[PDB]
């Protein structure tokens, strides 16, 4: 996260890092969705351009935590993966278009207070929140600059951006299933994910019912914090379909 | 979950972080 | 950098 600052202490209980075994190392960010899921970007997992296709065990799942690096004993709690399910029409050729994958873990793991899921959105609530303008909030171990990592998680809260605005903004053809968020180069503040960050969540909290929301992944961007650059998310509601149709055939 | 998206520290405890006000303050919708 | 995890779950 570029221009983020330290969370407070289970102020994302949802956040999940994902953990490569061998090396040691973070593979990316993730989020708890129920005792037994977890939801991430589909390039975290499989991403053939970079020799990147995991299997199951090759990582772990820590729930729970706060600091990056340390093993956050009698507050982390850490997962095996049962099985990986990646979005059948997730494009990696192109554009990562449904930049969008399951994970369900070998045992459900214990809520407390640094451990929670958030809610996925109806489309009302879609509908209502996703508005250009409208701030969601991003969280990550990723890098503070493009170009180093942190000690704990980053938040950083950014807002949605107009269509148009994303789609100039970039080379890459965009889609529905992609939205992008960021501050504007006049707007006077910024801030981005980075490098790591990928397939943590953008949340949103409803002033309806005061439940956060899971609206976007960690998708794409070019570069981290960029002047008249946006960071895209995959847009969760529009692959709710496909998230129901894995936890009901598979949960 | 039922109890999805309320946090043990915050929502729960009815404890505000530091920044959520600034995502209520850009929902202009319904209010 | 990373701080070793318990044995059990690289099992
Ligand atoms: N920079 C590329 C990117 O984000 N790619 C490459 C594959 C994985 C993902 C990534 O690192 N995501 C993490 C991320 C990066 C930066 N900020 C936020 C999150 C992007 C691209 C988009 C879609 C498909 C291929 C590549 C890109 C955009 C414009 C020109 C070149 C590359
Ligand atoms: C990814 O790895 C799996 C595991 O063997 C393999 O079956 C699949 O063909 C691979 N996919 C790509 C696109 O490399
Ligand atoms: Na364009
Ligand atoms: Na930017």
């Amino acid at each position: 996260i570029v221009e983020g600052s330290d969370a407070e202490i289970g102020m994302s209980p949802w956040q999940v890092m994902l953990f490569r075994k061998s090396p040691q190392e973070l593979l990316c960010g993730a989020s708890l969705i129920s005792d037994r899921w977890v939801l991430t970007a589909a390039h975290c997992l499989l991403y053939p351009p970079w020799d990147k296709n995991f299997t199951e065990n090759d990582l772990l799942v820590r729930i729970g935590k706060h600091s990056r690096t340390r093993y956050e004993r009698n507050i982390e709690k850490i997962s095996m993966l049962e099985k990986i399910y990646i979005h059948p029409r997730y494009n990696w050729r192109e554009n990562l278009d449904r930049d969008i994958a399951l994970m369900k873990l070998k045992k459900p793991v214990a809520f407390s207070d640094y451990i929670h899921p958030v809610c996925l959105p109806d489309r009302e609530t879609a509908a209502s929140l996703l508005q250009a303008g409208y701030k969601g909030r991003v969280t990550g171990w990723g890098n503070l600059k493009e170009t180093g990592q942190p000690s704990v998680l980053q938040v950083v809260n950014l807002p949605i951006v107009e269509r148009p605005v994303c789609k100039d903004s970039t080379r890459i053809r965009i889609t529905d299933n992609m939205f992008c968020a960021g501050y504007k180069p006049d707007e006077g503040k910024r801030g981005d994910a980075c490098e790591g960050d990928s397939g943590g969540p953008f949340v949103m909290k409803s002033p309806f019912n005061n439940r956060w929301y899971q609206m976007g992944i960690v998708s794409w961007g070019e570069g981290c914090d960029r002047d008249g650059k946006y960071g895209f998310y995959t847009h969760v509601f529009r692959l709710k379909k496909w998230i129901q149709k894995v936890i009901d055939q598979f949960g | 979950e039922a109890d999805c998206g309320l946090r043990p520290l915050f929502e729960k405890k009815s404890l505000e972080d530091k920044t959520e006000r600034e995502l209520l303050e850009s929902y202009i919708d319904g209010r | 950098d990373f701080e070793e995890i318990p044995e059990e779950y690289l099992q």
